[PDB]
RNA sequence: GUGGGAGAGGGUGGUGGAAUUCCCGGAGUAGCGGUGAAAUGCGCAGAUACCGGGAGGAACGCCGAUGGCGAAGGCAGCCACCUGGUCCACCCGUGACGCUGAGGCGCGAAAGCGUGGGGAGCAAACCGGAUUAGAUACCCGGGUAGUCCACGCCCUAAACGAUGCGCGCUAGGUCUCUGGGUCUCCUGGGGGCCGAAGCUAACGCGUUAAGCGCGCCGCCUGGGGAGUACGGCCGCAAGGC
């Protein structure tokens, strides 16, 4: 209902989940998935092939808005992230480029007792 | 009385009405503060690393004066008054080091 | 690979408005490049890092980028 | 701080003759005004601990020459303490 | 003394971006989160993820080092003011003015205490979920004191180089920080590594001595009982010598 055929993807990946979204030119979202989104509900969501299913499922929502060429944004070191990838340039969407953009602290909060 | 160098970064929409007053305000707080102006350098428009003000670009000014070193702290205090006034950076001046002579 | 001050001229260390070589010091990031790749020396990088620093608060050089790869 | 006009003025005052730069007038007239800007320093900043510490050397110091002159010419050391005022 | 030099040395004020949390709006559906698997939790009052705007506190990525400074504790954004120590070149001045140091005084990470602020993230106690034979724990979700600031106490430590300080003497090689020099190098002052002689029970040390000497202070005399009891001093308390 929007036709906007021209947009951004940003990949959240993590060691527990890896989830798309794809937007408009300004950052507005479109539709999104999930790897809960599909049938996968537990330590399954952090896997490469959730993140590869999930990365197509968004893609083909955004098919329906009539989306073509894509910029992809990546966020996060996990299973599944370099997958996603992979799997958005077959998706049919033409991959424009695609961007690191992981946001890194200059040492400003401190971790929870995990991280150190 | 030490040689220090200031850097003044201002809003870069302002017409020469606002660009007269902002400077004439500037000449204003260095007489104040007794600053004798060694040498003047104006860039202007110019492309910035990353936004400040929400603004993509910065006006930019550059004065070499020598004046008592008590008074700087304040001087530096009253410049950054003017709202359209956005960055100001006092450095003691230096001998030009060079590398790879 | 070669080294930045391999291929350069002479140049102030010390000044933090010419954008122009500072550029030449950072990385694809905003980031300061090691020594391996600076070929500077030990006064020298300890310089060139402090006025880098001064550039990026004077809104010349930026304190990180975008990464375009992967 | 402390300028090169500021120290050849002190110098020149306590100097034993031209030229003298290290008589035990001298040592003691350049310490106790170190002495007197680090005083009026450390009576704001009273929190500079670090500071405090090479104020201690500088007494130590003038105390230490002033023990020395005692001893050799206590007349010299009565001209010097009434010049200063000191203890 | 003069002239130079380097530095997260200290104190004060100011200041910059990244990120976290929270608020506001835009956009947008069904879960996010988390683990060896999970569950409490949060989510239709619209979260997570994305864009813009605002607030607040704390800590400084790359530079960054096997590095630098400091007497030790300890000291990392940037700028300015006040400021301490130290090193080299000149061989100018004073003329043994030196070394150590029982007491005394001052400093002293973290935690803890008092008064008043502040409170984003983390997080004793505590509240839950798991695990387990049991879980008063490791793992997960929350969370108060506290961590931050001001002023005043507290005086402990693996406060470690487990090596008190100062000086002289005794092969070198190599890496390095910083000065000066007639700048393949020489010469100082720090920081590492191999190793002569020699020392050591051995591991190891070896011009930064644990070598050869000298001066002064501290301290030791089997383990448990025990840094306990008593006494004293200090402390608001905890507790310290
Ligand atoms: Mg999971
Ligand atoms: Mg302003
Ligand atoms: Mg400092
Ligand atoms: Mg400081
Ligand atoms: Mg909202
Ligand atoms: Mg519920
Ligand atoms: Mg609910
Ligand atoms: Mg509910
Ligand atoms: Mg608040
Ligand atoms: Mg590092
Ligand atoms: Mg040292
Ligand atoms: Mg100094
Ligand atoms: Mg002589
Ligand atoms: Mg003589
Ligand atoms: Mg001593
Ligand atoms: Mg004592
Ligand atoms: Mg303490
Ligand atoms: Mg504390
Ligand atoms: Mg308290
Ligand atoms: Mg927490
Ligand atoms: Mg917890
Ligand atoms: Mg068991
Ligand atoms: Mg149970
Ligand atoms: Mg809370
Ligand atoms: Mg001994
Ligand atoms: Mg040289
Ligand atoms: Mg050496
Ligand atoms: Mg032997
Ligand atoms: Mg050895
Ligand atoms: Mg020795
Ligand atoms: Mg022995
Ligand atoms: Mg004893
Ligand atoms: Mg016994
Ligand atoms: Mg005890
Ligand atoms: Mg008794
Ligand atoms: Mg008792
Ligand atoms: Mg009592
Ligand atoms: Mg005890």
């Amino acid at each position: 209902k929007r036709q906007v055929a021209s947009g951004r993807a940003y990949i959240h990946a993590s060691y527990n989940n890896t989830i798309v979204t794809i937007t408009d030119p300004d950052g507005n979202p479109i539709t999104w998935s999930s790897g809960g989104v599909i049938g996968y509900k537990g330590s399954r969501k952090g896997t490469p092939y959730a993140a590869q299913l999930a990365a197509l499922d968004a893609a083909k929502k955004a098919m329906a808005y009539g989306m073509q060429s894509v910029d992809v944004i990546v966020r996060g070191t996990g299973a599944g992230r370099e997958q996603a990838i992979r799997a958005l340039q077959a998706s049919g969407l033409q991959v424009k480029s695609i961007v690191d953009d992981t946001p890194v602290p200059h040492n400003g909060c401190r971790p929870k007792k995990k991280f150190r | 009385m030490r040689r220090y160098e200031v850097n003044i970064v201002l809003n870069p929409n302002l017409d020469q009405s606002q660009l007269a007053l902002e400077k004439e305000i500037i000449q204003r707080a260095l007489e104040n503060y007794g600053a004798r102006v060694e040498k003047v350098e104006e860039l202007g428009l110019r492309r910035l690393a990353y936004p400040i003000a929400k603004d993509p670009q910065g006006y930019f000014l550059w004065y070499q004066v020598e004046m008592p070193e008590d008074r700087v702290n304040d001087l530096a205090r009253e410049l950054r008054i003017r709202d359209n006034v956005r960055r100001v950076m006092v450095v003691k001046s230096q001998e030009p080091f060079l590398a790879n002579a | 690979k070669a080294k930045v001050k391999a291929t350069l001229g002479e140049f102030d260390l010390r000044d933090y408005r010419n954008v122009e070589v500072l550029k030449r010091f950072l990385s694809e990031t905003g980031k300061i490049l090691p020594r391996r790749r600076t070929g500077l020396s030990a006064k020298e990088q300890r310089i060139l890092a402090k006025t880098i620093k001064r550039a990026r608060i004077l809104g010349l050089l930026p304190f990180t980028e975008k990464l375009v790869r992967k | 701080p402390i300028t090169k006009e500021e120290k050849q003025k002190v110098i020149q005052e306590f100097a034993r003759f031209p030229g003298d730069t290290g008589s035990t007038e001298v040592q003691v007239a350049l310490l106790t005004l170190r002495i007197n800007r680090l005083s009026e320093h450390l009576k704001v900043h009273k929190k500079d601990h670090h500071s405090h510490r090479g104020l201690l050397m500088m007494v130590g110091q003038r105390r230490r020459l002033l023990r020395y002159l005692q001893r050799e010419d206590p007349e010299r050391y009565r001209a010097l303490i009434e010049k200063l005022g000191i203890r």
